[PDB]
């Protein structure tokens, strides 16, 4: 479970808008 | 949308399974650290690995979920087992998992199955996350007299 600094992806389809 | 159930036992999960997808946890550079298997079940995302302890990720927390050439990752809060931090993995059918993820998320499976007792139950108050909130309106000035 390596920890990344930022999302390596750019095209994401946000789903859940809840915390 | 899909279906098809058979009474045939499975010997070894393929690298092109519709419900399963062998992933490889990589680092910022993209190197291969460890091998694992991701599962896309209405319930949630669960990773499989050596004897080591497994991990789970609720479709809820999942704030953002994208995809890319043999690259798949997801952002999770700090309430998840693992904790605050992103996790990426290298696969061959990343898109497949991406096209399916939004399929299980939208369904928002509502207790589809009889789940056991959960803290959620009514009990003493505690530091529990808070829902959303509306945006504050604006104000209106006033005219000046003589």
């Amino acid at each position: 479970l390596f920890r990344l600094r930022h999302f390596p992806c750019g095209n994401v389809n946000y789903g859940y808008q809840q915390q | 949308g899909s279906s098809g159930s058979s009474g045939l036992n499975r010997d070894s999960v393929p690298d092109n399974h519709p419900t399963k997808f062998k992933v490889t946890n990589v680092d910022d550079e993209g190197v291969e650290l460890g091998s694992g298997v991701m599962e896309l079940t209405q319930s949630e995302l669960v990773l499989h690995l050596h004897r080591r302890e497994a991990v789970r990720w609720p479709y809820l927390c999942l704030r953002r979920y994208g995809y890319d050439s043999n690259l798949f990752s997801f952002e999770s809060g700090r309430r998840c087992q693992t904790g605050q931090g992103i996790f990426a993995f290298k696969c061959s059918r990343a898109e497949e998992i991406f096209n399916l993820l939004q399929d299980l998320m939208q369904c928002n499976s509502i207790n589809v199955m009889e789940e056991p007792v959960i803290i959620t139950r009514n009990s003493h108050p505690a530091e529990l996350d808070l829902p959303r909130a509306p945006q504050p309106p604006n104000a209106l000035g006033y005219t000046v007299s003589s």
